[PDB]
């Protein structure tokens, strides 16, 4: 070891503990390859307020931990959740970090709608914020990389009462479901880029537009149903449309499984009208050019804020609830 | 390759200013903790001695300068706040390495492949100061990870004054006679501890006058277009100026064993 032993003890006894300053065990939220996700409280009476625990897989800490950290730790937005604390337990090697609560978030609300429609007022204020929120990150030169409805969370009754709040920016690597995803990544694209999270906020926009995933899928680099689907409701690309098309990886094995001819009749106007979202609409006309094949006719996060979408009758609002009851559930605990 | 772009343009709302540029007599104070065993004097030889172990093995490792520019940050951070005694500078060395490779998603170096690197940059370019085989293996490095993440509140973004030399050269339009110079007195300043003083602009246009009069540029009129305290920006070059003549009088090979050997020792367990 050959460490002084002044200097161990003195951090040991002065060493913050999760399990001493808050109470979660039973409070399990939240479940998957990450780890696990309580709905905490502190054990001293200070405040009563909730906290997010994220006690993060395995021992150790793994790049992606690194990055999220890292990240966390500068990022300052308010449609960006915030990292309150981290904390590092020298017994078992795991890390835990401490976030503010998300009462609820876009897959949730969205379950329920289509368990039911989302408010259209509600629509147009959601996709600002998490157009806010992506446009900051990209301003600071990161990226998403993996932007779907479980990331996109929404404050609930507090004192950011329907605040979105987006989460998991920065660290993913390159079961699971591919209806967020760009074509260019199912076409063999090596890396992330900022067309990319355009896509996911088109892919999104349009599911709080309708309650149905738009790229919908059946569960299983080149990914054939996912693209099939996408061709369903988009069209097949022209060559005009997307020229570096034939620059991708996977662009002979296209040519091979697919025709044209197939997705004829396919586009995206013939799509939102099936959903009662009128073509002539300036949420439509939006949803296009965030929509767009070739991710260089993508528009960026802030040309997608100046868009007269917002400055049409509603404008949106910093609570994206508009004073209104909330009607969704709260979170449910788990067991297993 | 291509290097970390993230959080450019957000110094000064960033960890790095609001909580690692440390006030100069703070660290002095700390200090006199340490200069009970070793001179003022041999502390800045015992800096530059580590600050090129995470160059050699920063080197060995493949990494880029601005990975090595935060991992010597990393343990700087640390021994201005800890005694030399508290863990081994040895082995902060690459655990340093380790986590900015991390950090900077550069790579998860092996642990192999990790230890092999530390044995092999001490027992070639450094077995005057580091006589027998490096004596630790991957869970002293995975320990001492935990307690740098600890030190440094989760600090782990960093910057150097590169990024801004960068965007200074392109109005000069010098490309091919200052940028090479000046970038390695960025890289020289690493022997010193101006970054944890002094935030990388300033340390970049110092840099970038020092390189100015080494190849006689004319550079006056330049330097007098920036809004930006020019003491300071001399504060620097002074420093800059110094460690070269430190450099000269400085042999490391023939004065690095007896240093380390006056390094105050960590106590052991009862
Ligand atoms: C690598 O990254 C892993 C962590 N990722 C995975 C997606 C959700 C997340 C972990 C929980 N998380 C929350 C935060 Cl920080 C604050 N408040 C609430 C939540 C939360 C809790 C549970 C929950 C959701 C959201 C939607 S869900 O379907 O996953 N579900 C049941 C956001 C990030």
């Amino acid at each position: 070891d050959k460490m002084d032993y002044d200097f161990k003890v003195k951090l040991s006894s002065e060493r913050e503990r999760v399990e001493d300053l808050f109470e979660y065990e039973g409070c399990k939220v939240g479940r998957g390859t990450y780890g696990h996700v309580y709905k905490a409280k502190r054990k001293d009476g200070k405040d009563d307020k909730d906290y997010a625990l994220k006690q993060i897989e395995g021992t150790g800490i793994s790049m992606s931990a690194c990055r999220e950290i890292a990240l966390l730790r500068e990022l300052k937005h308010p449609n960006v959740i915030s990292l309150q604390k981290v904390f590092l337990s020298h017994a078992d090697r795991k890390v835990w970090l401490l976030f503010d609560y998300a009462e609820h978030d876009l897959w949730h609300i969205i379950k329920f709608h289509r368990a039911s429609q989302l408010p259209r007022g509600m629509v147009k204020s959601l996709l600002y914020q998490i157009l806010d929120g992506i446009h900051y990150l990209h301003a600071n030169w990161v990226l998403h990389r993996d932007l779907k409805p479980a990331n996109i969370l929404v404050m609930g009754e507090g004192p950011e009462r329907g605040r979105v709040k987006i989460a998991d920016m920065g660290f993913a690597r390159l079961v699971v479901t591919f209806w967020y995803r760009a074509p260019e990544l199912l076409l063999g694209a090596r890396h992330y880029t900022k067309a990319i999270d355009i896509w996911a906020i088109g892919c999104i926009f349009a599911e709080l537009l309708t309650s149905e995933p738009i790229f919908h899928c059946r569960q299983e680099p080149y990914h054939h149903d996912q693209l099939d689907r996408i061709f369903n409701v988009m069209g097949f690309p022209a060559d005009k449309d997307w020229e570096d098309i034939k620059k991708m990886p996977e662009h002979s094995t296209l040519m091979k499984d697919f025709r044209r001819n197939t997705y004829t009749n396919c586009s995206l106007i013939k799509y939102m009208e099936k959903h009662k979202v009128k073509p002539d609409s300036k949420a439509f006309h939006l949803l296009q050019k965030l929509l767009t094949m070739d991710p260089i006719k993508r528009i960026t996060s802030e040309q997608a804020m100046q868009d007269p979408y917002f400055l049409e009758d509603p404008l949106p609002t910093s609570d994206v609830f508009a004073g209104c009851q909330i009607p969704y559930p709260k979170r449910e605990f788990l067991t297993e | 390759d291509d290097d970390d772009k993230a959080m450019a343009g957000n110094f000064w709302q960033s960890s790095h200013y609001l909580q690692w540029i440390l006030d100069k007599q703070d660290l002095l104070k700390e200090r006199q903790k340490d200069l009970k065993f070793l001179s003022e004097e041999e502390y800045w030889k015992l800096q530059i001695f580590f600050t090129n172990v995470i160059q050699a093995l920063g080197e060995h490792l493949k990494l880029r300068q601005q990975v090595i520019a935060t991992a010597t940050v990393y343990f700087k951070r640390f021994y201005a706040r800890y005694s030399l005694k508290s863990i081994d500078p040895v082995l902060m060395a690459p655990t340093c390495v380790f986590l900015a490779s991390k950090v900077e998603e550069f790579g998860v170096v092996s642990n192999t492949r990790l230890i092999a690197a530390a044995t092999s940059v001490l027992k070639t370019r450094f077995s005057y100061a580091f006589p027998k085989e490096f004596p630790y293996r991957m869970n002293h490095i995975l320990e001492c990870e935990f307690y740098l993440l600890e030190l440094m509140d989760c600090c782990l973004i960093v910057y150097h004054p590169y990024r801004p030399l960068l965007q200074y050269v392109q109005d000069m339009g010098q490309e091919d006679m200052l940028l090479p110079l000046a970038w390695r007195i960025v890289n020289d300043t690493y022997r010193t501890d101006l970054c944890l003083l002094y935030p990388p602009f300033m340390i970049a246009l110092a840099c970038l006058h020092v390189a100015c009069v080494v190849q006689q540029k004319d550079a006056r009129q330049w330097f007098a277009e920036l809004s930006v305290d020019m003491e300071k920006i001399l504060e620097i070059i002074r420093v800059i100026l110094k460690l070269y003549e430190q450099w000269k009088n400085f042999d490391e090979r023939k004065e690095m064993a007896t240093i380390l050997s006056k390094m105050p020792k960590p106590k052991p367990p009862p």
